[PDB]
């Protein structure tokens, strides 16, 4: 499912903003 | 038509009035004492803390002006302190104090005690459409006041959201809002919620909020991103690609909201047509929202907090302040 790939991604906790 | 003109008029008016005479040195570290450790960010922590004198809780934003520097954010966070001290609106979280010492910058924020939407969406998985509703109207008025002072606001995501006592959301962090006329370039934000325009480097302008809010009701109503992978490349890749696929469950009304904010044509995207935000606030998705009781804060909210901590823990560590002033020049306007 969608939801398991994301979950299995490494960008389920808060996310970096780039500054550059 | 004819009374937002006027409530607008008069916030441009308080805006500008900050905005050209702003406030600077209106604390002291000494005057406040930590309760806890609420989070981290790019240069430093927030914390929880109390003023001695007055009882008074807020999030203090500490930044370490080495590291600022260092990431050559200086000019962001002049912008943010600069702006939100100068913002005023029910779902914008308050600059009450700012101060530097010799080693950090310190903004003292309005403490919102029910904590991180993120938190909240990733232990529940998602949101219902009404909720999410809720949460996007607040942030569909909260653009239309920020656009109408000239302001982009650059960084909505659910990391960016707080949610207040009453359930209200509360939009948090100016570290990327930059006051504009016309175009700007610079390459920031989180990769997720970029605006193709912004990865082209075509120069870009307010329409990238509408396009993040877009991102943003998605991942709210979805549980996940609309476009995601395991490195920033391969996402900026999917969000030029133009292709957004929804979720079975996404009513008829959110996928055409969604299709016309994730829109890659500037021409074509809802919020920078002629029709402004209107276009937004009299689309279907919205047809049970009323605007004026939204604004109000009289809808019934989602949830309510409890205040006593489902709240993530830090370490506590001392607050380290040089004996020699670091970066003064850069940051003398602070
Ligand atoms: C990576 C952290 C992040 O993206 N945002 C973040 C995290 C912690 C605190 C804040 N800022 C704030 N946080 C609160 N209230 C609060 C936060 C977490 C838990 C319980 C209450 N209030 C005001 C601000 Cl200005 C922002």
């Amino acid at each position: 499912t969608t939801y398991a790939d994301f979950i299995a991604s490494g960008r389920t906790g808060r996310r970096n903003a780039i500054h550059d | 038509q004819e009374s937002v003109k006027e409530f607008l008029a008069k916030a441009k008016e308080d805006f500008l009035k900050k905005w050209e005479s702003p406030a600077q040195n209106t604390a002291h570290l000494d005057q406040f004492e930590r309760i806890r450790t609420l989070g981290t960010g790019s240069f430093g922590r927030v914390m929880l803390v109390k003023h001695k004198e007055t009882g008074n809780h807020y999030a203090m934003k500490i930044l370490d002006k080495q590291k600022v520097v260092k990431l050559k954010q200086i000019e962001h966070t002049l912008n943010e302190k600069r702006i939100q001290q100068a913002v005023n609106f029910p779902f914008l979280v308050k600059l009450e104090f700012s101060f530097k010492d010799n080693s950090n910058l310190y903004m003292v924020l309005e403490y919102a005690p029910g904590g991180e939407m993120f938190s909240h969406l990733r232990r529940i998985g998602r949101f219902s459409e009404p909720h999410a509703r809720f949460y996007a109207a607040q942030i569909v008025l909260t653009f239309e006041y920020l656009h109408s002072l000239d302001l982009i606001y650059r960084d909505l995501k659910p990391e960016n959201l707080l949610i207040d006592q009453q359930g209200y959301i509360k939009v948090a962090d100016f570290g990327f809002a930059k006051r504009v006329k016309g175009r700007t370039w610079t390459l920031c934000g989180t990769p997720e919620y970029l605006a193709p325009e912004i990865i082209l480097s075509k120069g870009y302008n307010k329409a990238v909020d509408w396009w993040a809010l877009g991102v943003l009701i998605y991942e709210m109503a979805a549980g996940y991103p609309p476009f995601f992978a395991d490195q920033p490349i391969q996402i900026y890749e999917k969000i030029v690609s133009g292709k957004v696929r929804f979720p079975s469950h996404f009513s008829s009304d959110l996928k055409d909201l969604l299709r016309n904010l994730l829109q890659v044509d500037l021409t074509k995207r809802f919020g920078n047509l002629k029709n402004g935000v209107n276009d937004i606030k009299n689309h279907k998705w919205f047809a049970t929202t009323d605007w004026i009781a939204i604004y109000q804060r009289k809808v019934e909210a989602p949830f309510i907090p409890k205040f006593k901590s489902n709240f993530d823990d830090y370490e506590e560590e001392e607050i380290r302040v040089s004996i020699n002033e670091k970066c003064g020049k850069e940051f003398s306007e602070f």
